[PDB]
RNA sequence: UGGGAGAGGGUGGUGGAAUUCCCGGAGUAGCGGUGAAAUGCGCAGAUACCGGGAGGAACGCCGAUGGCGAAGGCAGCCACCUGGUCCACCCGUGACGCUGAGGCGCGAAAGCGUGGGGAGCAAACCGGAUUAGAUACCCGGGUAGUCCACGCCCUAAACGAUGCGCGCUAGGUCUCUGGGUCUCCUGGGGGCCGAAGCUAACGCGUUAAGCGCGCCGCCUGGGGAGUACGGCCGCAAGGC
C-alpha cells in the first residue's frame, strides 16, 4: 500500500509463541502475525509449524506492500525458530541475511524463580 | 577442537597493557564483544588476567566493543 | 607525585576553534592541578566500537603526566564537567608488559 | 603511604649506632609511625575492620618489645617512651 | 633493603548489557501463560519493531579444575586511603617465643529501630488452576523485605562436620605465584594419586586422620530438652 521493497523482518520466538514482524529499512512496521494472529490459540502457537505458518502470513502479508527482500533478525531461542527462517527463505522474499539479536543481560535483574536454581 | 591457532602465535611482540593498541586488541574477541577463553587465546594465566584488564579499558573508551550480534544461524 | 595517562574522548564535530578553546580549558586545569604533562598525543578523530553520545565517533587526547595523587581525582572530576568532554579516564602509568616478545 | 625516605628517616633517628636497623626501638619507632598512620586512617573509614585487624596486630607486637625492653634495659626504654611518646 | 601476585578492606567516581515505567513513531488483534488451562493484560490500540528519556539493582565474556582473606566472606572499570602475605640478600636486634580462661573486636541470611530508595524479585496476602481436599507444588498479581546511611541483633550444615604452633616421616602428577646458573632446581599456596604408618570401616597420607612436645576448647547412652528455673545481654524477635 505504500510499496517498500527492502526491509527487516523480525523472528520472537520463544517457548510459547513466535511472532514475526517486517519493518522498513529502519525499523518501522509493515506488518505482522503470530501463531494467535493465524489459527492457533493456545499450547499450539508455540509449534514450530505454527511458527512455519506466521512466517508465511507475515511475508505474504508484507509482499502486499510491495516487498522482495528482507534482512532478518532472530531474537528468542523458541521451539519454533529455525522454522520461521527456512519459512522466509521459502516465502519468495529474499533472505539478505540472518542475525541473531538475542537479548542477553550483563547480568541484572534478579530472575523470576522459574528461571533460577541457575547456580 | 580448538585448533584454528591461537591468538598469541599469530601476533609478534607486543604490549599486553597498552589498552589502546586496538588493532591487536580487537584480535582477541570473539566473533562478538566478548572476550575469548585461553584455550583460543594462548595466552597464560597471568597474561590472559591482564588481556582482562586492558580490553576491558578499551571498551570504557570507545575502542573495543563490549556484544556484537551473530551474522548466520 | 606519580606517573599517570589522561585520556579524554570529545565531540568529533568541533571546528578548529571548539577544538582549541577545549584544549585550553585542558591543558589550564591540567596545571591547576599540578598535572607537569611529560608527553602527548592526538589521534583525534577515530570509529567508535559504539556510539558515543548519539555520536558514531569521537576525538582522542592523551597526556603522560606526573601529579599530586590527592588530586588525580578531583582533576577527572574537573575535565568532566564540559560538555564537549565525553569522556575522562585516569590511569597509573605502567612498564609495558611484553608478551609473545 | 610510608615513603623510603619518610621511613629511611625514623631509622637514622632511632638507630642506637650507625647501620642499625633491627633494634627495638627502631622496630618500635617504625611501628609506631605505622600504627599513628593507620590510626589515622581509621578515624575515617571507620567501617574498615580488615584493616583495622592490621592495627591490632601491630599495637600487640609493640606493647610485646617495649615489654622486652622494660624487661631488659629499663632505661632504653624509660627514654624510647619519652622520646616516642608512647602510652599515655 | 630490593622486589612480587591478589574478587583482601574502606571512599569517591564512572561504563555498557538487560528489565520496568514514561514520551514519540510505525503497525493490528491478540499477547501472555500451561501438562492442559484459566485468572491477567489488549481497540482508552496491547504483544512484536524503531527512536528518546527516567530510575533502581546486578555486573555477561574473561572465568578456572583459579586468586585473596582469621573467619564471615570478596568479581565490571578508574583514582585515592589501607590490611595481610610470598620471594631474594644474609644486612640489624638477640629467645624478644607458643598457646591462651576471662576481656575486647569482627561475624552469612533472616530479623529490629530511624530516615532514605524501590527497576527486578518476592514471606505474607489477593486471585487462577490441580486435587478426594490442596490453607502446597504450576499460573497471574503482590506488601514487608531485598538496596543505601546510621545504630541493633550475634545466629548457621558459621563445614574440611577436622582448634593453634613447632619438629620429624618415600614419591608421582597437575596447577597459581616468586627467585635461579629458567633440562630443571628452589620457596610459598591450590588439587589429585599414593611409601611407611594410622583407622571400626570409609578413608587420611609433608595441605595427616602418621610419629611427637606445648597450650586452649569440648564429650561421657537415647527421650524429656536446648526445654524449665535462675543470671546476664537485647527495643523486640530472641541470644548465651
Ligand atoms: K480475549
Ligand atoms: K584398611
Ligand atoms: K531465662
Ligand atoms: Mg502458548
Ligand atoms: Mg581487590
Ligand atoms: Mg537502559
Ligand atoms: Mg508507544
Ligand atoms: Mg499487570
Ligand atoms: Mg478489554
Ligand atoms: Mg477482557
Ligand atoms: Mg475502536
Ligand atoms: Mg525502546
Ligand atoms: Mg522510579
Ligand atoms: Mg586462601
Ligand atoms: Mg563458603
Ligand atoms: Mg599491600
Ligand atoms: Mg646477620
Ligand atoms: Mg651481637
Ligand atoms: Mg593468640
Ligand atoms: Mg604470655
Ligand atoms: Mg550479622
Ligand atoms: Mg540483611
Ligand atoms: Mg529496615
Ligand atoms: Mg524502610
Ligand atoms: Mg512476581
Ligand atoms: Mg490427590
Ligand atoms: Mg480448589
Ligand atoms: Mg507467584
Ligand atoms: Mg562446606
Ligand atoms: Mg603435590
Ligand atoms: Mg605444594
Ligand atoms: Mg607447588
Ligand atoms: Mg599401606
Ligand atoms: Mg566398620
Ligand atoms: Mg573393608
Ligand atoms: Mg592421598
Ligand atoms: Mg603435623
Ligand atoms: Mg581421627
Ligand atoms: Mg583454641
Ligand atoms: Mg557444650
Ligand atoms: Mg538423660
Ligand atoms: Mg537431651
Ligand atoms: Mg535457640
Ligand atoms: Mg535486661
Ligand atoms: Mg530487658
Ligand atoms: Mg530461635
Amino acid at each position: 500500500k505504500r510499496q517498500v521493497a527492502s526491509g527487516r523482518a523480525y523472528i520472537h520466538a520463544s517457548y510459547n509463541n513466535t511472532i514475526v514482524t517486517i519493518t522498513d529499512p529502519d525499523g518501522n512496521p509493515i506488518t505482522w502475525s503470530s501463531g494467535g494472529v493465524i489459527g492457533y490459540k493456545g499450547s499450539r502457537k508455540g509449534t514450530p509449524y505454527a511458527a512455519q505458518l506466521a512466517a508465511l502470513d507475515a511475508a505474504k502479508k508484507a509482499m502486499a506492500y510491495g516487498m522482495q527482500s528482507v534482512d532478518v533478525i532472530v531474537r528468542g531461542t523458541g521451539a519454533g525458530r529455525e522454522q520461521a527462517i527456512r519459512a522466509l527463505q521459502a516465502s519468495g522474499l529474499q533472505v539478505k541475511s540472518i542475525v541473531d539479536d538475542t537479548p542477553v543481560p550483563h547480568n541484572g535483574c534478579r530472575p523470576k524463580k522459574k528461571f533460577r536454581k541457575a547456580s | 577442537p580448538s585448533r584454528k591457532a591461537k591468538v598469541k602465535a599469530t601476533l609478534g611482540e607486543f604490549d599486553l597493557r597498552d589498552y589502546r593498541n586496538v588493532e591487536v586488541l580487537k584480535r582477541f574477541l570473539s566473533e562478538t564483544g566478548k572476550i575469548l577463553p585461553r584455550r583460543r587465546t594462548g595466552l597464560s594465566g597471568k597474561e590472559q588476567r591482564i588481556l582482562a584488564k586492558t580490553i576491558k579499558r578499551a571498551r570504557i573508551l570507545g575502542l573495543l566493543p563490549f556484544t556484537e550480534k551473530l551474522v548466520r544461524k | 607525585m606519580r606517573r599517570y595517562e589522561v585520556n579524554i574522548v570529545l565531540n568529533p564535530n568541533l571546528d578548529q576553534s571548539q577544538l582549541a578553546l577545549e584544549k585550553e580549558i585542558i591543558q589550564r586545569a591540567l596545571e591547576n592541578y599540578g598535572a607537569r604533562v611529560e608527553k602527548v598525543e592526538e589521534l583525534g578523530l577515530r570509529r567508535l566500537a559504539y556510539p558515543i553520545a548519539k555520536d558514531p565517533q569521537g576525538y582522542f587526547l592523551w597526556y603522560q603526566v606526573e601529579m599530586p595523587e590527592d588530586r588525580v581525582n578531583d582533576l577527572a572530576r574537573e575535565l568532566r564537567i564540559r560538555d564537549n568532554v565525553r569522556r575522562v579516564m585516569v590511569v597509573k602509568s605502567q612498564e609495558p608488559f611484553l608478551a609473545n616478545a | 603511604p610510608i615513603t623510603k625516605e619518610e621511613k629511611q628517616k625514623v631509622i637514622q633517628e632511632f638507630a642506637r649506632f650507625p647501620g642499625d636497623t633491627g633494634s627495638t626501638e627502631v622496630q618500635v619507632a617504625l611501628l609506631t609511625l605505622r600504627i599513628n598512620r593507620l590510626s589515622e586512617h581509621l578515624k575515617v573509614h571507620k567501617k574498615d575492620h580488615h584493616s583495622h585487624r592490621g592495627l591490632l596486630m601491630m599495637v600487640g607486637q609493640r606493647r610485646r618489645l617495649l615489654r622486652y625492653l622494660q624487661r631488659e634495659d629499663p632505661e632504653r626504654y624509660r627514654a624510647l617512651i619519652e622520646k616516642l611518646g608512647i602510652r599515655g
